[PDB]
């Protein structure tokens, strides 16, 4: 019962190796090669072919299957038709070709090309080709790290689209920044632990833990500076980039130090604004002793420390905590942008509007002290609330630019991710489109611009430091060193 | 910097009065705004009153009504005058001469006088 053969005029083998593979026969038809009608013709077109030798988890069942239909055997003008299992098992590894071109009409699974249950001489060959990915692709067997319809290698972890010395500059960047980010805040640190007994005053103390927030996320900035740190963060288990962290595959390096930087970042923005009202709120009561904080303490608390806890916690409920390679952490909407505009652009915009409306109020009231009671109070006193005003001014027009900044940043990955993402998607088609049968990237993300983006981020911890830069804190180092 | 001298303090029955001041050692009196407390022997240090530039005046829950708090500029000094005192109010009160931005940044200083026991007595 031989369901499996038609009649055909057998010709000789012109050419003896299918795809690398020794035959064990010796004639062939073009029968079943709808697009080919000579033996030179249907090798070209495995030249074709051969370009799919990227991806190997389709490129192990697409070889027998075209050996099978281009160069096929024929014995006593009969040609044996490849098995419908054999052509099912291209369908889902080489569902790219249906995506890129589509499938010939030849080699789709019809009972009357490729009927159920027939034996395959090409079964008995050895293919030693495994399947070779390009530079920008990887190796890889977790389904979780496949690229886009290609199945069997994921993006490399270091990020394709810049070269090694571009990472070194970055690295730089970040390493120099990051210190004195650091160095900064920890400043304020000490002067405050140093004098702890005066300096817990609230409507103060507050500079310590937003300068504490940005302490603490700059250290998850600078944790990737130490020997094989960063490969444990951006990196996976198999070699390729993180992205939909959390996880069951990975470790925790990239969601723990995802949430040292977006909770020690968004904690000390939302600071910010309890300073600012802090700040509105003591000038209506200036010139007494008294503290109109007198029980919103712990509720400042309550509210600064469960805003960026529930935030977090949303983040890694979506699975949005991604890896990259040039920055050296984890951070959400890298990958998809658009969780970026919920969980960045939105508390950051919030803190602008209600903590620069309590930083204008606040100066209008210290404005108007000066023009209610002139003379009253001179020399230091009235050094004291114009220098305010001043570094009030002064910090007010910091923060609007740097979320102009990063508004102008995001914007700009809003606009052009999408782009990026399909100039990637071309160099990864002609790399194996010309070179198995030179690429160039057609647009990337601006490092000037990344760079520009943090330095509105660093340039927050920075200006929160400034505030303990006085000659009275000064005088507090000059008296510890003296009990020394 | 200014030293603060309180005076006026001591024992006195309930339902009676009292005036404590505040002396200012030094020229600098309107530049720092001033205010009392009181601390007993085993409570934290509470506030009492204050005044501001001009009728501006704030008291406590267990204080507004019965005291009440003075200047004067020429004369460098802080009054308090009590009225009818009960025995809740025994503390030693205090009197402080803050800068005016000293709640809001670390880099101000607030100064602080000795203090003058007053009892009361049942
Ligand atoms: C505010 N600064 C942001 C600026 C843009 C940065 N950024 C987005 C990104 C995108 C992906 C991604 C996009 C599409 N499919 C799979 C993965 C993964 C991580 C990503 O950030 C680690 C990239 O530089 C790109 S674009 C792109 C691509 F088009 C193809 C393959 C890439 F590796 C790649 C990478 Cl890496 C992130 C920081
Ligand atoms: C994703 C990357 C790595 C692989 C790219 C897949 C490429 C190689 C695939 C997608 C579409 C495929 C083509 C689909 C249709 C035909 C028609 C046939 O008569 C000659 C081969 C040819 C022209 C195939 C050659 C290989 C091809 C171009
Ligand atoms: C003073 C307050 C109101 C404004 C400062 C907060 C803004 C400037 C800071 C807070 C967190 C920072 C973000 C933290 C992390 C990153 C990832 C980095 O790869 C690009 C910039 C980006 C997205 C930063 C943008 C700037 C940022 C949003
Ligand atoms: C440049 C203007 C600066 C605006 C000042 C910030 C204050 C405005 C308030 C912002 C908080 C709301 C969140 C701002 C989010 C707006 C960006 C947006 O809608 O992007 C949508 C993307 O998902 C589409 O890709
Ligand atoms: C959750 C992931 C990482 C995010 C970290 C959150 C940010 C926390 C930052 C700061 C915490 C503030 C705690 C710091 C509290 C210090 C108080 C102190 O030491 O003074 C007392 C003595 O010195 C005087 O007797
Ligand atoms: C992660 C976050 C853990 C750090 C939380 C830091 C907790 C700091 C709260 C505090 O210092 O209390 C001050 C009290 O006097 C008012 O309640
Ligand atoms: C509490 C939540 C606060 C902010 C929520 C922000 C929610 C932002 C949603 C963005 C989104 O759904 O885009 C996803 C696509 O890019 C594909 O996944
Ligand atoms: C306050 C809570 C913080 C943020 C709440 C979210 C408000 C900001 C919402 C902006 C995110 C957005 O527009 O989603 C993008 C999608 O519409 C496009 O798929
Ligand atoms: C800088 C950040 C920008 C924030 C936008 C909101 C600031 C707007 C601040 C409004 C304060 C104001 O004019 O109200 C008092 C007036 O009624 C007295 O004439
Ligand atoms: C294949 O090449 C020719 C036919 O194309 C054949 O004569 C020869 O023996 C074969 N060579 C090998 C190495 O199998
Ligand atoms: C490259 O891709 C195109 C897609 O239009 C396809 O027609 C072609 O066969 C591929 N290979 C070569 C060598 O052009
Ligand atoms: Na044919």
């Amino acid at each position: 019962l031989s369901h499996c053969g038609r009649a055909a005029h057998c010709e000789p083998l012109r050419y003896n190796v299918c795809l690398g593979s020794a035959l064990p026969y010796g004639a062939t038809t073009t029968l079943l090669a709808g697009d080919s009608d000579s033996q030179e013709e249907a090798h070209g077109k495995l030249v074709l072919w051969s370009g799919l030798r990227n991806a190997p988890r389709c490129w192990a069942v697409i070889q027998p299957l075209l050996c099978a239909v281009y160069m096929p055997k024929c014995e006593n003008d009969r040609v044996e038709l490849p098995s419908r299992t054999l052509c099912q098992a291209t369908r889902g590894p080489c569902a790219i070709v249906e995506r890129e071109r589509g499938w010939p009409d030849f080699l789709r699974c019809t009972p009357d090309h490729f009927p159920e249950g027939c034996p395959n001489e090409v079964q008995n060959i050895k293919f030693n080709s495994s399947g070779q990915c390009e530079a920008p692709l990887v190796r890889t067997d977790n389904p979780k790290s496949w690229y886009e319809d290609v199945e069997g290698c994921g993006i490399q972890c270091q990020n394709p689209l810049f070269t090694e010395a571009e990472h070194q500059d970055m690295h730089s960047y970040i390493a120099a920044f990051g210190a004195v980010t650091g160095l900064c805040t920890l400043f304020t640190l000490a002067t405050f632990v140093a004098d702890w007994r005066n300096s817990n005053r609230y409507p103060a103390v507050i500079l310590f833990y937003v300068n504490a927030c940005f302490f603490v996320g700059s250290i998850g900035w600078l944790a990737q500076f130490m020997d094989g740190a960063r490969r444990e963060i951006v990196c996976r288990a198999d070699g390729t980039m993180r992205f939909g962290e959390p996880t069951s595959s990975e470790t925790l390096s990239c969601v723990i130090i995802f949430v040292i930087v977006y909770y020690a970042l968004m904690a000390g923005v939302v600071w910010f604004v309890v300073l600012t009202y802090a700040w509105h709120t003591s000038f209506k009561a200036l010139g007494t002793t008294y503290q109109p904080l007198s029980g919103k303490t712990s509720y400042f608390h309550l509210l600064t420390w469960s805003l960026p806890f529930v935030l977090t916690v949303a983040i890694l409920a979506v699975a949005q905590v991604d890896g990259d390679s040039v920055s050296g952490i984890c951070f959400v909407g890298y990958k998809n942008y658009r969780y970026r505009a919920g969980f960045v652009l939105a508390p950051i915009g919030l803190v602008l509007i209600v903590g620069g409306y309590f930083l204008i109020r606040g100066v209008m009231t210290l404005f108007s002290i000066k023009s209610n009671h002139p003379g009253l109070l001179s020399e230091k006193a009235a050094s004291k609330i114009n220098e305010t005003m001043l570094r009030l001014g002064i910090f007010g027009f910091l923060a609007f630019g740097f979320v102009l900044i990063t508004f102008s940043c995001h914007f700009y990955d809003f606009f052009n991710q999408a782009e990026w993402e399909r100039s990637f998607r071309d160099y990864v088609l002609c790399q194996a489109n010309v070179t198995i049968g030179d690429c160039e990237i057609k647009n990337r993300p601006s490092l000037l611009v990344e760079k520009i983006n943090l330095f509105a981020m660093f340039g927050t911890g920075i200006a929160m430091s400034t505030w303990v830069w006085t000659k009275a804190t000064l005088l507090i180092w000059r008296r510890t060193w003296c009990r020394l | 910097q200014v030293q603060l001298q309180e005076s006026g303090g001591g024992l006195v029955q309930a339902g009676g009065s009292l005036r404590l001041s505040c002396a200012a050692s030094g020229y600098i009196f309107s530049s720092y705004a001033m205010g009392w407390y009181r601390q007993a022997p085993g409570k934290e240090r509470e506030f009492v009153a204050t005044i501001g530039w001009g009728t501006i005046t704030y008291y406590a829950d267990s204080v507004k009504g019965r005291f009440t708090i003075s200047r004067d500029n020429a004369k460098n000094t802080v009054y308090l005058q009590m009225n009818s005192l009960k025995p809740e109010d025994t503390a030693v009160y205090y009197c402080a001469a803050q800068d005016l931005l000293y709640y809001s940044f670390p880099g101000d200083h607030a100064y602080w006088g000795q203090g003058t026991q007053v009892t009361v007595s049942s």
